[PDB]
């Protein structure tokens, strides 16, 4: 089973890689199904969003590149034939805030391990699961442990699945980044420890997509855990001011206990409509970037990470105001590094 | 021989009737006439669904491949209706079928290339390939409307009643 | 094998012209009966 | 109105 | 930068796509530097790769208001090469649909010119008379517009049994229709101020930036191709060209009213003498052999086979032809080889040389001046940018 | 109960505010030989409410441009329309005011801002030429405007608008002062933006404060301008057209307001659909060169008029 | 007056060819030979 | 058969000759094919001085431009063949002169004889690239802003080499090499058996 | 009570306002413009249906490509596209902007206007017939009935 | 098909006689 790659390399070529692709509408998503459709790929696109969210994916896959199917992760079957005839499957499913249906467990490790069992009853060559950096299964978020949980189980249901394992993400639509500049409806904006001590290595979102596009093409990973990370590391106090830098907007950095805050985080975590802080954020926010001494991820698979500052002024553009909106990265101030 | 479509005393009769025109707005009133003329008249408009705006045997709509009545499909593979397409939109290839006859193994009218010239339809010697009455094929995506052989045949068979009335009316004129 | 052509003997003749109408109250009437109206209203 | 028969 | 200002390529106000890159001190315009290409196609490239029969649906496209009249300029192109004419009844034919298509094209200009002006209610009145026009066209070609009725050779099919009834119908009442537009436009005491005295063209301009249409017409220099350079029969009957003077966009305007006017004395003469016949040539070299022709007669067979494969190969030599079309002088150049498809085919559309004269129309004039001056040149963005 | 005298004279306003937008788009219509909107609701009534909420649901997109500035205009285009008829002395008035057409005059005039407000707001160069120029013409007409009233109070004999009803208790200020109506009646399609006179909204010409403007800030000044459509059409229904009063029965004075303000709001949907727009320089040149002499001089017979005809009105 | 030039009329600078079809496009030279069917 | 009339043919005839002596610097052939039509082919330099005849002389007034062309036979040393096509509103005849310019040898402008040459011979520029000497404003007319490449040279593909997609990545619409799904069927047509010359 | 009818009524209510009034912002590009005109003409009216005669690029809730969509033109359609409310649709007309058509191998013109914008009904034709825009307009309507918005909420 | 007095309206309103050339095309 195999589709060999005819083409020049663009769009209308073909690749040979059918890859169900789950959580495809997120912003990783967004970008994984952008090289794939580039690539040339076969891809199958599992959705359960509403059909004119779905529309955004369709311009960048080529003529019957792109495939869509309906599916509910509670029903099993829907896994079973979205899977039915892709060889790679790929799972980006995750969320932030615990909705009503649906805890940390399922979106990391109860669904995520479904899916994989059925890959493999259908045969699929190889999967790639995503889990958050630094996830240890006694890590304090619920989030970062529950996802640890998962990339264990998965194991056993597939074997020598990839596990790529980003940081926070940094990209246009990313949180890392646009949540920090959006403090700025905040008057104040809250830093635990006055952000120290939290240093934060952010990977560009492509970069990251790139990656994982290549693994689905390499026969060098497998059981492979690697670690896209990022090409520079930063304390959260730099990360935060220079956001407000470009974004040109005020910096009041304030120390307030994580422990009054992961309250905070528990109030906007109650509003209904996609909390926009979770205590688990809150957390996660804090939790300090973990060194690098694992497989590595970006480089080690092909590409070569991009600094933030390059693309940071594309991502808080849409933050600036009516003349700010004109000012450019180089006449800017950049901000240290720290690497600790 | 020309026309002048604009080539052109002053007496009280004649300005008082000029200033009036302009003080009272006169012939402005005159256009509302006009308008108000009409509301009185009945609207052309067609219930769209109930009600359908008229086309004669000739309308080319969308592309059907006939069958002959003892149920052969009519196309001979002599690709030429490829040949003379001005889109480039009909794709034709053909081999031998078992019977040893000859027949097209894949017919495919891409409709988003297609510019409904309808110069198939002339074309065609045994006419195989015509303009099927339908214009109401509208498809929520894109490869929906690539026709291959099945999809055409399908359109022929459901078709062919009016197809065949309509090649009727006209046949005589052609 | 008929042929669709004009009837016989032609058709009827069409109008090619403005058929515009020079229809108005001429314009000393038409101020008459309005400075009337006001001198009316004003007593 | 393509045929004007029934 | 004088405050430039891209009149858009999305605006109601602009035909089609067109980026005016307007440079004006407030209100008043101090140069218009139109820009084309947003409809750029190849039609003249794409044409080289086509044999001639394939590349008349293109003429169609060119100037799509005007479906036909723009065919029977490569028509006629098409059977000078050949030496060929078509027969007496397809010539009657083709001014029969050359003719109801000028009306098509002048409720096109005039009732659009208001839209823009701001009246609208003219060209919903003159749009259900398109509408009737275009079931002509259908139940003549097949098409509601874009037909491919009038070929290289004559039409393609006879008129169905009863058309020209009704175009008599119609003939007979769409005078009173225009007459109506006409109390409402013509005299409208506002109509004339946005028209009256805007975009004068002089007659010496108007010839030396190449015009030729209404817009020189309007100015009062007396050229209708039809009538300086007869073609098909529009030499057997009798119209009058609608000359003008103080030419201004009110007084082409009113030209163009006239040619609907005159139009249909030319459409009725049409269906009171049009002669029995054939409407295509009889040399199957040219023409395509009739059906039962082809489906009886071995040469027949031959004939149909190789002109739809392969095609007229006309002699090769080089013609400049030019009709009348409603915008105005239509031509096409065509160089041919000895070779079915042909080798160049520049179409001269009036409307490149009419929006050139944008410039030197609307100077020191306002916003909405422009909107007007757009509206007096029909500019059909398919023809200028071919 | 006044509370409910406050819902009366205002929901009853907004579902006929509503309904106006329909009878525009049927008149306009069958005018133009089409059947108009009939298919959604029965006979179009529900059309209104449709785009209503598919207005309010669409993004209220917020450009990359002020944010108060922005959402302070649309507020005040409904705030002013919707109060300039608390005043109006339909049978009698909700809020009677001695000096009342002050209060309208001076009304109107705020919304002039709400045009600047919006244009200066956009930050994109259709909406702040369309502004200004918008303003220009709205205070160009407040100036003839506010004339045209100034001759109609000396013959009334005081500000109030209750007044006149007993000021027309006879005949029409139409018969009177009729040069005057037809110079309010125009005024007033100028100063709602109408047709004749409504390069404002010109798509043609700057396709213009509401081009950035949708969803729900379009639908408020939407719901201004036709709410003024019909006010305007009601004060030349009270001032000009005087409907029949009658001490013991109410009502036929309202019947026959609702008569003729439904009539003269017909009459500005007749026109707009009638007319080509007139050009920016030549609606200025009208109110300037044509009507301002002839206002100012009008506006002098009626303080001539009153003193040697003995007319002098009485005041209160 | 007229210059002298002795560089072999190149104007691939000017056709506005992609680079990777002007170094890797080999075109031949060759008059067409005749179907033996006709 | 056309309905000529040898009436024309010969008149036409005449004044090729009559400017073929007017200026005999210029005029490399003159000939009035069938068809009726004259053609005065005229060596490059001559573009100025036999259009200002034309547009100015009595016994020949041609006012307006009815066309600015330019065909291109590769073969051809002088790759170009700029056509002119010019009316005579007073004589009612047309004429067309034709030069010949290579890719980079330059042919004067007649924006000044003629004003309707302004347009057309930017959109020359744009699709063969023969260059006008002093154009007021000479600008690709018809192609993209960011174009390379003349369209209508024979030697330039059809389909071009650049084609535009939007990439959501960079959100942008962005160009890549043209990769088309159905190559553009080149079905061979010329018949190996010609028609012997009437 | 159940909330998930509670929710499918209000979805429906939402999806009836949005279906019965759709303001489309048409482009005009090439001839398929002129077949659109018609529409709104008198033989088949559009407004009927809620469908206004015209709107801006903001107050617009679908876009109908008529025409040709050349690649100077293809940054501007995404932008006007770009500049639409959040609830939106594309109506691609004419087999110009289907996919190519006549004009699909040519150098200058995008293979389709869904290269550009994501397009939710195509309708077939060179000039497509104004009654079957109007069919596909009312396909719009009923692509629209069927979404469900709120209930995937409720349900996520 | 519309009232004598509806239609006079029409003819009123507009200076000539539709009815003569009417909108609803006819058998
Ligand atoms: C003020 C803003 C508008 C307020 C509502 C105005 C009336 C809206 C309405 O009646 O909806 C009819 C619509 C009618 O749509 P429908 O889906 O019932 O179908 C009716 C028939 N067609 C398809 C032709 C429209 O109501 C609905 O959509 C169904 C759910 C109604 C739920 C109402 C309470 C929530
Ligand atoms: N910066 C980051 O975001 C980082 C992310 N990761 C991991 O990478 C993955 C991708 O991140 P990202 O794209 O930002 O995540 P998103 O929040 O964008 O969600 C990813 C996708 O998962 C789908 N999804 C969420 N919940 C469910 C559910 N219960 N059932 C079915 N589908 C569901 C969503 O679809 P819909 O919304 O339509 O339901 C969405 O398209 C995540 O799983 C995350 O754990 C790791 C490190 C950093
Ligand atoms: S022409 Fe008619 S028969 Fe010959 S191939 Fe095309 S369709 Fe089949
Ligand atoms: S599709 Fe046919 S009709 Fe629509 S634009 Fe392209 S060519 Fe003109």
């Amino acid at each position: 089973h195999a589709v060999i790659p005819h083409g020049k390399g663009g769009r209308s070529s073909v690749s040979g890689v059918v890859a169900t692709v789950f959580g495809a509408t997120g912003f990783l998503g967004r970008y994984v199904v952008n090289h794939l459709g580039r690539m040339g790929s076969q891809v199958i696109i599992p959705y359960r969003c509403d059909v004119y969210d779905i529309m955004h994916l369709r311009l960048m896959g080529d003529l019957g590149q792109l495939t869509f199917l309906e599916w509910d992760a509670r029903d099993k079957d829907s896994i079973r034939k979205a899977v039915q005839h892709s060889n790679v499957v790929i799972n980006l499913i995750g969320r932030e805030w615990e909705t009503r249906n649906f805890d940390f467990e399922d979106v990391f490790v109860n669904i995520p391990r479904a899916i994989a069992q059925a890959s493999k009853e259908a045969g699929v060559e190889r999967f790639i699961h995503v889990s958050h950096l630094n996830a240890s299964m006694k890590s304090s978020s619920k989030s970062l442990r529950s996802k640890a949980v998962g990339e264990k189980e998965v194991r056993s249901v597939f074997p020598e699945a990839i596990i790529i394992r980003p940081s926070d993400i940094f990209g246009r639509e990313d949180r890392f980044l646009n949540h920090f500049a959006n403090y700025r409806w905040f008057l104040a904006v809250p830093l635990v420890s006055l952000g120290f001590k939290t240093v934060k290595q952010p990977v560009y979102v492509a970069d990251v997509s790139k990656g994982i596009v290549n693994a689905t093409k390499d026969p060098d990973a497998v059981g492979k855990t690697f670690a896209f990370t990022g090409p520079n590391r930063y304390l959260l106090f730099h990360l935060v001011k220079y956001i407000f830098g470009m974004t040109h907007r005020t910096f009041i950095p304030y120390p307030l206990p994580l422990f009054v805050y992961s309250w905070i985080g528990k109030l906007f975590g109650l509003s209904p409509f996609e909390p926009w802080t979770t205590k688990d954020k809150v957390e996660r926010i804090h939790i300090s970037d973990v060194m690098p001494t694992d497989l590595p991820g970006l480089e080690d698979l092909g590409v070569q990470p991009t600094p933030l500052e390059l693309k940071s002024i594309e991502v808080l553009r849409r933050h600036r105001t009516y003349r700010w909106l004109s000012s450019e990265i180089e006449e800017t101030k950049p901000a240290k590094t720290v690497n600790y | 021989t020309y026309k002048y479509v604009n080539k052109k005393e002053v007496d009280m009769k004649s300005a008082t009737d000029n200033a009036a025109r302009i003080l009272m707005w006169t012939e402005l009133i005159r256009g509302l006439g006009m308008t108000l003329s009409y509301l009185f008249r009945e609207p052309a408009t067609i219930n769209y669904p109930f009600e359908k705006g008229p086309l004669s045997p000739r309308f080319r709509g969308e592309h059907a491949l006939r069958r002959y009545p003892s149920g052969e499909e009519r196309c001979i593979a002599c690709k030429l209706c490829e040949a003379i397409c001005p889109a480039q939109a009909i794709t034709i290839e053909a081999e031998p079928r078992a019977d040893g006859s000859r027949r097209t193994t894949r017919y495919d009218i891409d409709m988003t290339k297609c510019i409904y010239c309808g110069f198939c339809q002339e074309a065609c010697p045994v006419d195989a390939i015509v303009e099927g009455p339908n214009f109401e094929f509208s498809t929520e995506t894109h490869e929906e409307l690539l026709y291959n052989k099945e999809k055409l045949l399908n359109n022929g068979d459901k078709w062919e009643a009016e197809i065949a009335a309509n090649i009727q009316a006209d046949y005589l004129y052609r | 094998v008929k042929q669709d052509m004009p009837p016989p003997g032609g058709y009827g003749p069409i109008d090619y012209k403005r058929n515009l109408p020079r229809r108005g109250l001429s314009g000393y009437s038409m101020f008459a009966v309005g400075i009337g109206a006001l001198i009316f209203g004003y007593w | 109105c393509m045929t004007d028969d029934p | 930068t004088n405050m430039t200002l891209n009149f858009g390529p999305q605006h109601p106000a602009a035909h089609g796509v067109l980026r005016l890159v307007l440079e004006l001190s407030g209100e008043m315009v101090r140069k218009c530097d139109p820009h084309i290409g947003l409809l750029h196609r190849g039609t003249e490239k794409l044409i080289e790769y086509k044999t001639y029969l394939q590349a008349l649906p293109y003429f169609d496209r060119l100037d799509y208001v005007s479906m036909m009249c723009n065919e029977q300029a490569y028509s006629i192109a098409v059977e000078k090469l050949l030496n060929i004419q078509p027969p007496p009844r397809a010539q009657w034919i083709r001014v029969l649909f050359g003719e109801i298509t000028r009306i098509l094209n002048h409720i096109m200009a005039v009732t659009t010119h208001a839209l823009d002006i701001g009246a609208m209610t003219p060209f919903f009145w003159m749009f259900e008379e398109r509408e009737k026009m275009f079931e002509f066209y259908e139940r003549v070609s097949g098409a509601r517009m874009h037909a491919a009725y009038i070929r290289p050779g004559g039409v393609h099919q006879d008129l169905p049994l009863g058309l020209l009834d009704d175009i008599y119908e119609f003939s007979k009442n769409f005078s009173l229709r225009i007459d109506e537009v006409e109390e409402m436009l013509t005299n409208n005491r506002i109509w004339r101020n946005r028209t009256v005295d805007i975009g004068v063209v002089t007659a010496e301009d108007a010839l030396n930036y190449g015009f030729s249409g209404v817009m020189l017409r309007g100015s009062g220099i007396q050229w209708d191709l039809r009538k300086t350079q007869p073609y098909d029969v529009y030499d057997q009957v009798e119209f009058d060209v609608p000359i003008g003077s103080r030419g201004d966009c009110y007084d082409r305007y009113l030209c163009r009213v006239e040619e609907m006017r005159q139009s249909l004395r030319i459409i009725e003469q049409c269906l009171n003498k049009m002669p029995p016949g054939e409407i295509k040539v009889d040399d199957a070299k040219v023409s395509p052999p009739k059906r039962a022709e082809m489906k009886t007669s071995m040469e027949s067979l031959i004939h149909h086979f190789k002109l739809y494969t392969e095609g007229y190969q006309v002699p090769p030599g080089a013609t400049y032809t030019a009709i009348e079309a409603p915008k105005g002088e239509f031509g096409v150049y065509l160089v041919s080889d000895g070779s079915s498809r042909p080798y160049r085919c520049k179409i001269k559309a009036p409307g490149f040389a009419h929006l050139a004269g944008l410039d030197k129309m609307s100077k020191g004039h306002m916003l909405a001046d422009v909107v007007a001056i757009i509206g007096t040149q029909d500019i059909v963005f398919g023809e200028i940018d071919r | 109960m006044f509370f409910i005298n406050i819902l009366t004279l205002l929901v009853p306003i907004l579902i006929a505010m509503a309904f106006l937008t329909l009878v525009e788009r049927k008149i306009l219509g069958y005018m133009q030989l089409r059947k108009g909107p009939n298919i959604v609701g029965p006979y179009g009534i529900l059309q209104p409410f449709a785009d209503a909420m598919k207005l309010f649901m669409k993004e209220p997109m917020r450009p990359l441009t002020s944010m108060s500035l922005f959402i302070i205009a649309p507020t005040l285009s409904l705030t002013l329309a919707l109060s300039l008829w608390v005043p109006l002395p339909m049978p009698h008035p909700l809020i009677n005011l001695n000096l009342g057409i002050l209060f309208i005059l001076a009304t109107s005039s705020l919304s002039v801002y709400s045009i600047l407000w919006s244009g200066w707001a956009s930050n994109s160069k259709y909406s702040l030429f369309g502004a200004l120029r918008a303003v220009a013409q709205t205070i160009s007409y407040e100036v003839t405007m506010a004339i045209i009233l100034l001759s109609v109070l000396l013959m009334n004999g005081s500000y109030s608008l209750q007044t006149l009803i007993t000021t027309q208790e006879h005949m029409w200020l139409l018969l009177p002062a009729w040069p005057m109506a037809m110079m309010w009646f125009i005024s007033t399609l100028a100063e709602t933006n109408r047709a004749p006179f409504d390069l404002t909204e010109g798509e043609s010409e700057l396709v213009g404060f509401n081009v950035e403007y949708a969803a729900g800030p379009f639908a408020l000044f939407f719901m201004a301008e036709y709410t003024n459509i019909i006010l305007m059409n009601a004060l030349t229904t009270i001032i000009f057209l005087g409907p029949l009063y009658y001490i013991n029965l109410p009502e036929l004075y309202s019947t026959n307001f609702m008569m003729e303000a439904l009539l003269l709001s017909s009459t500005f949907l007749w026109i707009r659909a009638s007319y080509p727009r007139f050009r920016y320089d030549q609606l200025m040149h009208l109110l300037w060169k044509n009507f301002l002499p002839l206002t100012l001089a009008l506006c002098m017979w009626h303080i001539s008029l009153p003193i040697f005809t003995a007319g002098v009105p009485p005041y209160m | 007056q007229l210059i002298t030039v002795d560089e072999k009329l190149d104007i691939t600078t000017l056709t506005g060819v992609p680079e990777e079809h002007i170094k890797t496009r080999k075109v031949r030279i060759f008059v067409p030979a005749r179907n033996n069917m006709q | 058969v056309r309905p000529r009339s040898d009436v024309t043919h010969k008149q036409l005839s005449a004044f090729g000759e009559y400017v073929a002596e007017i200026l005999p610097k210029y005029v490399q052939q003159v000939q009035v094919s069938c068809l009726d039509e004259l053609e005065i082919c005229i060596h490059p330099d001559g573009v100025i001085p036999t259009l200002t005849f034309l547009r100015d002389h009595t016994n020949a007034q041609f006012k307006s431009l009815a066309d600015l062309t330019a065909v291109d036979v590769p073969t051809r040393q002088n790759r170009f063949e700029i056509v002119y096509n010019l009316l005579s509103l007073r004589f009612n005849s047309r004429i067309r002169v034709k030069t010949y310019a290579d890719e980079l040898t330059p042919i004067d402008s007649i924006v000044s004889v003629h004003i309707a040459a302004n347009w057309y011979e930017r959109e020359v520029w744009d699709m063969f690239g023969v260059f006008f000497f002093n154009h007021p404003d000479l600008r690709r007319i018809l192609t993209d802003y960011g174009f390379e490449g003349h369209p209508f040279r024979k030697d330039f593909p059809l389909t071009g080499y650049v084609e535009l997609r939007y990439d959501d990545e960079v959100k942008r619409v962005v160009a890549e090499p043209v990769e088309l799904a159905q190559e553009f069927r080149k079905f061979d047509l010329n018949s190996p058996w010609e028609a012997f010359p009437a | 009570s159940r909330a998930e009818y509670v929710v499918t009524k209000l979805d429906d209510l939402i999806n009836w306002a949005r279906r019965s009034s759709l303001w489309p912002m048409t482009f005009g590009l090439a001839c398929c413009a002129v077949e659109m005109m018609h529409m709104a003409a008198p033989r088949y009216d559009m407004d009927r249906f809620g469908v206004v005669f015209r709107a801006s690029p903001r107050q617009a809730d679908v876009m109908i490509v008529a025409g040709t969509l050349t690649n100077k033109m293809a940054p501007a359609l995404r932008k006007v596209y770009d500049q639409m409310p959040e609830p939106r649709y594309v109506v691609s007309m004419g087999s110009c902007a289907n996919g190519g058509g006549y004009y699909h191998y040519s150098y200058s013109v995008v293979r389709g206007c869904d290269r550009i914008v994501p397009v939710d009904i195509y309708v077939p034709g060179c000039p497509p017939t104004a009654e079957a825009l109007l069919y596909g307009i009312l396909q719009l309507q009923r692509k629209i009935k069927r979404e469900q918005k709120l209930k995937i909420w409720y349900r996520r | 098909s519309a009232t004598r007095v509806i239609q006079k309206l029409r003819n009123w309103a507009s200076g000539q006689d539709l009815q003569a050339k009417l909108q609803l095309r006819y058998q």
